[PDB]
RNA sequence: CAUUGGUGAGCAGCGAAGGAUUUGGUGGAUUACUAGCUAAUAGCAAUCUAUUUCAAAGAAUUCAAACUUGGGGGAAUGCCUUGUUGA
């Protein structure tokens, strides 16, 4: 037998993202 | 932070040697052995029978 | 996904937990020295005692094995369990095991290696966890009985699916089936990574290179008709050849020579790739045996070139590098031997290089041309450049000695070059 | 050693406790306002907790050599020399395309016993036991018939 | 230009026009905003299901799209609109005629760059305000400072700095103070793309000559250089799934993936998008995921995924090549023909110059699908003759469909350009049929028609012969030879009794289909171009070359109505389902509705682009038209 | 879904019952599926009998007893519309309660209905066994908690622990504390030996669907998608009252020990894994085990329950536990 | 002589860098396209949980509650109802 190549199901996973709103600042 | 969980060494509980007996841990906690009075009464009744 | 499929993944993760007695009997039964019935009866102290003696014998053969006596073959390793370990510790254990399998790779013929590795198989269950490294290090021992024992106790990873037939079989796996493992592109990447680690560690040995070469060479032959799949092989195996050439070991370099030569015949490549191949071949050329094989390799690759610029002069940097490693006397000896391989194209490129860059060897050109017969067009190219030399360079006794040589042999073709050029 | 400096970041002062996301930046529960320099350094640390710093960014930089062969492989994507420039055809692979049939315009009534291309002009000659000499103008797309010549009782073997 | 009977509804079959799409995250989910001409559409990344469409068409084509959480910013001409759920919430109008080119939103600042190298900064009136509305300041980049602005980017952990990327070099502007903090060294090659890396202080710059630079802004120095000779970078993107991967899109239509840690090429996806339409206009890794979404100018949106490595050890080395996951698409060129598939308004059949036939769904976009061209095995057993290299069938000039026998056998006939036979398709299977109908007189196919029962197919040849085949068995049954010039229309009444034909010779032939007799022949002044037969009313209209539509009653074989007014050739026309109106389009850029009872034009429209097809829904609710420009189908709602 | 989960007494086996009727018994550590039923029926809850060999499933109208391989053994025609199931391991009694408001005790060994008691309070909303004394606590729609024994036709005790229906009841291993949740968004910790209310968390963000108490004493609460844990909550001291947030870092206030949010799921039931630092959670899309350090009993006793129990030890344990079965009428407060 | 019986040896015909059969996996549809989470008139989406607690409101003599049983005959001891005895 040759190597088996299955395409497994993929379901999305939540990930953390940097929020740009912290960059703004007022004097 | 400090994380620690119950951790079992299988070799401490399942012997490596096939000829060895299995370890029997014992805890004399009353909470683990309910019905002390009722259980002994039945064993007394079975002994009488 | 059905519940059974999900539960199947759970079982694989907890393969070596030894939850109950039946699981313990299966796990503890697997052995490289003993049968299943005897193996289950044994104890870790009995196994560890024998392994400690074996490591001492290996230590005498090679001092490097003495290091694991502090880490893997310690008395404290008896009470060490992997299931109870944290992830950082398990990763850290695997590095030590992988290093051991590299050193043990070349001593599997010795009996003590089989006893020392029994400790790791029994204590650390490498046949279940570190299954890929164990198979790779012992791949060239496939005809040996030891490889048969490994297949019996091991669960094959997906990339080793072809060996599933020979698990627990009387016949050892045939040499033809090893081409099939290496035929796969994914396996070649895995083997490339493993072979790379050996080169980094200078752990390579001749038997490894030989078996690795044959599988690589045969993989080309099996894909010779399929030009598309040959193209996908070029990024992998030529990248391997570059690593082998970089290695100071001459045996590694000779294997790279073998691999490159087959590729050039199997698939025509850009002259830029060929010229870069010389740069790598010559950069680390120190061993005499490597020097001999390199020259045959250099001659062969130019033979494969079949496009305009086929016999054009070597670049300035390339020619200077070649002369230092192969002085003019050596090549004259190379041509002198009657069994010289076909190298007319390289000499034609080399001859034009001398005229462009080094005038003092113009006398050597006369000697080179007599030794080897160059093809009709190749002689025409040399005549064409030397004609330019007469116009630019001062006339010399050697320079006219080259023309009169062409006058003696095929005078008419000399006129045609002159008629076309002045 | 930063190549530039921004003075506005030293004077800027921001409150942390306004928005929920910024609350995690606090070193202590007492502090509520921090200048920009400390505010930035806290943001960078939080950024790393979201995207761990990989190997390629820090320890590695680009800024006869043995590694010549590796470099050329990275640069070049196609490793087979172009056959257009070379004059010698490949050994085992033939690049051949079919065109329109020559006899499609005017079919022959027998087997084509002989064929011959004109040495210079673009003509093809056919002959057979139908006793006809048909000349076609081979262009590859139409292949129309230039002329014909029936030879009575003269089979054409060649 | 405004109709009293029809009003635009939306466009069908268009997913993206080539402008780089925008990706925004709501919680864990992601969505993609794509530009479609003067409107944008929002797709769900998990399913690529259409969610929202812009409520109103912008006055000018959209140039830029940026999306952050619920709000979407679309820039067109000198105005920037802010949209939420497809409904405009606020419109920002710049004070200069220069059109906006690039758009960046970080925190409370909205940066809009016009084509005259002027950057406008808008700020939130209140810190808690959802979107910026107030005008803060204006920053202009002069030629001495740098070249034309390539893109505006904001790097993380930078307080009030905007990283302006120009063709010559990169600049760092402090938006709060409006000062040039830092200017990068000049780059020899023109920059075409910029992308902030997931690492700090590093922005990936793509040049015009296949070079990618990991420029470090803090140190102001180069860090790495990838080389892709003879290529042009169109997009860049990093993998944030914990693997140091970099995807480089190219205008050639190729997508290359590099392993930054190992300095190696993982794989190259070839010709994912057409080079003619701009190749890979946008290719973005979904944040924290192995999924990469790609788009191009060929009206297509695709997704690829990286599967886990097959090696238990050294998974970093053994990297599975990316796999196609899902995609949405449509015609790459304007549709040539359209038709309603069923009595209800569910599905429409479309054919385009890109040699592809599509079945578009009005009720939901996900249901839209392309019909396969895979050929069935021949019944005789002989080998089918064709080139081994697979090519799509030629452009479709005509189409005829029936639903009497759907699911039983072939129920579509199509005519192709410069082709001497007609091909059949199956709507139920959504695949090309197993029969081919030949003219049998060495002429091209000019007209195709089917009987209501779904048993017969009629083919009209350019040499004037009408051949009749059986759809079930594909066996030629009858051949009518009356016309001497091309037959441009064939139709059969619902009763399968009387058959009508028309041709360029100008005659209208009436046949008795069952008895196979010539009931009568009618000659018209000018050559006839097209036919539409209304089966319920037994009326059919003919588009003559003299710019007239002649309505004829098949029962009595006389002209009942003649319509005049078009200034040029009539491209197409259709009957209303009730049989009371005719809507016709012509080359003079007008669509006219004609009232047959009174024989006069009641409505008129002026289309910017000539309408090549017109079709009523059998319900009558909708009117579908296609135009010489635009890959989609314009759907109108019938106000009557 | 949704899925109700019940672990074995020794924690070696997991029994799962989906609402639409997917019942599976499996050894979750080694991933072996002992049985899997696809009953096309509405299943409410299931429980293991003396060991993993037999289990009971409360289907649309009748309770069924099944074998290790999934073979149906009995159809309990007497138990009607049972919604809760419990097994008294030392007495070999199976307990059911449901819409009939009838508490029925069934002896698995002899297969005779030991006793059937009329609750008279309408449908039963919750049930929990007191492991210390095997007294059954039922919550009702009137907001009272009643304690029952098989040998008394009337309840032993009646406790008013809510103003609305009592959604769930949990009792600790020692049988000293009880925690009850009601539809009125209140959680009350009780002292069931002396019958004194200790704490009353009057207002919760949403009604608490389920409560569980581990061997170590961790108090678990579920409110729709949320799962919240408290440590040392079950104590007489006022400082031990559960709170969701410390007001200005007040040390006395007892903030949650751990929290977790199933984003799109409503929790169905909670079960602590007996001898592991794990908490099982059944929800709409399936099952998840949450790692809860300190949840379980580190030191078990092999004589009573043994996670590493072999089949030979199992069939021997089955008989001796059956020889000394406690009589049902022995059950008292 | 007929096989509409099996197994083979070959033609005519069809015929563009091959053709035929079987099969594993995944993706899109199979109802008609208004986005994720929460304690929801808003926050979050890097979560807060160091304001999350108080106050207000909130307890039917329904103090009722198997509409849920295979048929025939009983039911010692149970259980239900009714009375009764002594506190």
């Amino acid at each position: 037998p040759k190597v088996v190549r299955e395409a497994k199901k993929v379901e999305m996973t939540e990930a953390r993202a940097y929020n740009a709103d912290a960059d703004t600042a007022k004097a | 932070m400090k994380i620690k969980t119950i951790k079992r060494s299988a070799d401490d509980y399942v012997p490596v040697k096939s000829t060895q007996e299995s370890q029997m841990p014992r805890n004399l906690n009353p909470e683990l052995h309910p019905f002390e009075r009722a259980r002994e009464y039945t064993k007394a009744l079975n002994a009488t029978k | 996904s059905s519940l059974s499929d999900q539960l199947a993944q759970v079982a694989s993760n907890n393969a070596t937990v030894a939850l109950d007695r039946k699981r313990r009997q299966k796990l503890h039964s697997a052995s490289l020295i003993y049968n299943s019935k005897t193996a289950a009866t044994q104890d870790y102290d009995f196994i560890f005692e024998n392994a400690s003696k074996a490591l001492e014998e290996l230590s005498q053969i090679e001092p490097k094995f003495a290091i694991f006596s502090r880490t893997l073959f310690s008395e404290s390793s008896i009470s060490l369990d992997r299931n109870v370990q944290t992830k950082e510790e398990i990763k850290d254990l695997d590095n030590a095991i992988n290093a051991y399998l590299l050193l043990a790779s070349s001593k599997w013929y010795l009996a003590p290696t089989l006893h020392a590795t029994e400790w790791l198989v029994r204590r650390f269950q490498i046949h279940v966890k570190n299954t890929e490294m164990l198979l790779l290090s012992t791949l060239n021992y496939y005809q040996t009985p030891v490889f048969k024992r490994i297949l019996s106790i091991i669960k094959l990873p997906p990339l080793f699916n072809c060996l599933s037939n020979f698990v627990r079989s009387e016949k050892p796996p045939t040499a033809l089936t090893m081409i099939k493992l290496f035929n796969d592109m994914d396996f070649l990447k895995l083997y490339t990574s493993y072979l790379d680690q050996c080169i980094k560690h200078n752990a390579t040995y001749t038997n490894q290179l030989l078996f690795t070469t044959c599988c690589f060479i045969n993989v080309v032959a099996f894909n010779s008709n399929n030009d598309e799949k040959l193209n996908q092989l070029v990024p992998i195996l030529l990248e391997i050849s570059a690593k082998l050439l970089a290695s100071k070991s001459k045996d590694c370099q000779i294997a790279a020579h073998t691999i490159l030569v087959v590729f050039a015949t199997a698939l025509p490549l850009k002259k830029t790739i060929i010229l870069a191949a010389m740069e790598t071949i010559l950069s680390n050329l120190d061993a005499k045996e490597a020097k001999h094989s390199a020259l045959l390799t250099i001659c062969k690759l130019f033979q494969t070139l079949k496009g305009q610029g086929n016999v054009d002069q070597l670049p300035s940097k390339i020619f200077k590098l070649f002369d230092s490693k192969f002085d003019t006397v050596s090549i004259l000896t190379f041509l002198d031997k009657e069994d010289k391989p076909v190298c007319d194209k390289f000499i034609t490129s080399y001859t034009r290089s001398i005229a462009r860059y080094d005038r003092s060897k113009l006398n050597i050109i006369l000697s080179l041309l007599k030794k080897i017969r160059l093809e009709r067009y190749e002689v025409r190219l040399i005549i064409t450049d030397l004609i330019y030399l007469s116009e630019i360079l001062e006339d010399k006794s050697q320079l006219v000695e080259l023309f009169e040589y062409f006058i003696s042999i095929n005078e008419d073709l000399v006129l045609k070059c002159l008629k076309s050029l002045g | 050693e930063a190549a530039w400096i921004d003075s506005d970041d030293e004077k800027i002062k921001v409150p942390i406790l306004v928005t929920n996301k910024t609350k995690k930046l606090r070193t202590s529960y007492n502090e509520s306002k921090i200048n920009g320099v400390h505010y930035i350094n806290r943001l960078r640390s939080q950024f790393e907790k979201i995207y761990p710093r990989p190997k390629w960014v820090d320890d590695e930089s680009d800024s006869g050599d043995i590694n010549a062969l590796t470099k050329i492989l990275s640069t070049t994507y196609n490793y087979k020399d172009t056959l257009s420039n070379s004059k010698l055809l490949p050994p085992k692979k033939l690049d051949i395309v079919r065109l329109k049939d020559a006899n499609a315009s005017h079919p022959s009534h027998s087997a084509i016993q002989s064929l011959s291309f004109h040495p210079s002009k673009p003509l093809l000659l056919t002959g057979g036991y139908d006793k006809t000499l048909r000349i076609y103008h081979i262009d590859g797309k139409t292949n129309h018939l230039v002329t014909s010549l029936h030879l009575v009782g003269s089979p054409i073997q060649t | 230009k405004n109709s009293k009977i029809f009003s635009p509804f939306r466009i069908i079959g268009n997913v993206s026009n080539g402008v780089p799409f925008a990706t925004g995250t709501l919680g864990s989910t992601f969505y993609i905003v794509t530009c479609v001409g003067k409107t944008f559409q929002i797709y769900d990344a998990n399913t690529l299901h259409l969610l929202f469409v812009s409520e109103k068409e912008t006055p000018s084509s959209i140039v830029a799209l940026s999306a952050h959480f619920h709000y979407v910013y679309a820039a067109y001409e000198n105005k920037v609109g802010i949209y939420k759920r497809g409904i405009e919430e606020h419109l920002l109008e710049l004070e200069t005629d220069a059109n906006v080119e690039h758009l960046c939103i970080f925190g409370d600042y909205l940066c809009a760059s016009t084509d005259d190298n002027s950057i406008f900064i808008y700020k939130k009136s209140d810190p808690q305000d959802k979107y910026p509305s107030e005008f803060y300041t204006k920053l202009t980049v002069t030629e001495i400072q740098g070249g034309e602005i390539v893109s505006l980017q904001h790097l993380a952990t930078y307080l009030n700095k905007l990283t302006v990327v120009t063709k010559s070099n990169v600049l760092l502007f402090n938006v709060r103070t409006g000062k040039l903090v830092f200017t990068s060294n000049e780059f020899p090659d023109q920059i075409t793309t910029a992308e902030p890396a997931p690492v700090l202080d590093i922005i990936a710059l793509g040049t015009v000559t296949g070079e990618v630079i990991m420029f470090n802004m803090r140190k102001g120095k180069r860090i790495r250089t990838i080389k892709i000779p003879q290529s042009r970078i169109s997009s860049l993107s990093f993998r944030t799934d914990g693997s140091s991967h970099l995807s480089v899109g190219t205008s050639s239509g190729d997508l290359i993936f590099y392993d930054l840690d190992r300095r190696s090429r993982i794989h190259v996806l070839k010709n994912i998008h057409r080079e003619s339409y701009g190749g890979v206009t946008q290719a973005t890794f979904l944040n924290g995921q192995p999924i990469i979404v790609t788009s191009g100018g060929d009206n297509s949106l695709k997704e690829y995924v990286f599967d886990p490595s097959l090696s238990q050890g050294s998974g970093d080395v053994v990297v599975q090549p990316p796999r196609y996951l899902r995609s949405r698409g449509g015609h790459s060129q304007p549709p040539s023909y359209i038709a309603f598939a069923d009595s209800q308004s569910h599905f429409m059949l479309s054919a385009s110059k890109d040699r592809s036939l599509w079945s578009f769904s009005l009720r939901k976009d996900a249901q839209s699908q392309e019909m396969s061209q895979r050929l069935h095995k021949k019944q005789d057993g002989g080998r089918v003759g064709g080139s081994t290299i697979k090519s799509k069938f030629p452009e479709i000039v005509a189409l005829a469909i029936e639903n009497a026998r759907i699911g039983e056998w072939e129920n579509i006939i199509t005519a192709h350009k410069d082709e001497k036979f007609a091909r059949t398709w199956d709507m139920r299977n959504k695949r090309v049929g197993r029969w081919t109908f030949d003219t049998t007189d060495d002429g091209f196919v000019k007209s195709v028609a089917m009987s209501q029962c779904g048993n017969f197919g009629f083919i009209g040849s350019s040499n004037g012969s009408i051949t009749i085949y059986n759809m079930q068995s594909g066996i030629l049954r009858k051949k009518y030879k009356l016309h001497k010039r091309a037959v441009t229309g064939i139709s059969l009444d619902g009763m399968n009794r009387k058959m009508v034909s028309c041709g360029l010779d100008g005659i209208v032939g009436f046949y008795d289909f069952n008895k196979s007799t010539l009931l009568g022949k009618l000659k018209l002044d000018a050559p006839i171009t097209a036919m539409v037969y209304h089966r319920s009313s037994d009326l059919f209209a003919l588009a003559l070359d003299d710019l007239s539509i002649v309505v004829i009653d098949a029962v009595t074989q006389r002209v009942v109505r003649q319509l005049w007014g078009h200034s040029n050739r009539i491209t197409a026309f259709d009957f209303s389902p009730e049989g009371r109106w005719i809507v016709s389009a012509s080359l003079d850029s007008t669509i006219r509705t004609w009232d047959l009872p009174t024989g006069g034009c009641i409505d008129g429209i002026i289309v910017d682009n000539v309408a090549t097809n017109v079709k009523f829904s059998p319900n009558g609710d909708l009117l579908a038209t296609t135009h010489v420009t635009g890959n989609g189908i314009c759907i109108w709602t019938n106000r009557a | 879904g949704p899925y109700h989960i019940k672990y074995a007494k020794n924690g070696t086996h997991l029994l799962i019952t989906g609402r639409k009727g997917h019942v599976a018994s499996m050894d979750w550590r080694k991933g072996q599926l002992r049985a899997e039923l696809f009953l096309n029926e509405t299943c409410h809850s299931a429980t293991y009998l003396q060991n993993e060999q037999y289990f009971a499933v409360a289907q649309k109208k009748y309770t069924f007893i099944y074998d290790h391989e999934g073979t149906e053994l009995h159809r309990l025609k007497q138990h009607i519309e049972a919604r809760h199931l419990d097994f008294l391991p030392y007495h070999y009694l199976l307990v059911t309660a449901g819409e009939t408001g009838w508490l029925k005790y069934h002896d698995v060994s002899t297969g005779q209905l030991v006793s059937e008691l009329r609750t008279k309070a309408g449908p039963t909303m919750a049930m929990a066994q007191n492991p210390w004394n095997a007294v059954m606590h039922l919550g009702h729609s009137n907001g009272t908690v009643s304690l029952w024994s098989p040998s008394m036709p009337e309840p032993l005790v009646k406790l008013l622990s809510a103003r609305g229906p009592v959604n769930s009841i949990a009792i600790d291993r020692s049988g000293y504390y009880m925690a009850t949740t009601g539809a009125d968004r209140s959680m009350k910790i009780w002292d069931i030996r002396n019958f004194k209310q200790l704490h009353s968390v009057e207002s919760l963000p949403t009604p608490g669907t389920n409560v569980s108490i581990s061997d170590t004493g961790l108090l678990a609460l579920s409110r729709g998608p949320h799962v919240t844990l408290w440590k040392d909550a079950l104590k007489l001291s006022g400082d031990s009252k559960p709170c969701f947030g410390s007001m200005g870092g007040n040390p006395h206030r007892n903030t949650p020990y751990m929290s977790h949010l199933f984003a799109g799921n409503k929790v169905e039931n909670l079960g602590f894994v007996p001898f592991e630092d794990l908490l099982g959670v059944g929800h709409q899309t399936g099952i998840t085990n949450l790692i809860v350090p300190g949840a379980g009993e580190a030191n078990y006793d092999a004589l009573e329950l043994n996670p590493f129990e072999t089949k030979k030890q199992r069939q021997e344990q089955e008989v001796r536990t059956l020889l000394n079965k406690l009589p049902a009428d022995t059950i008292t407060l």
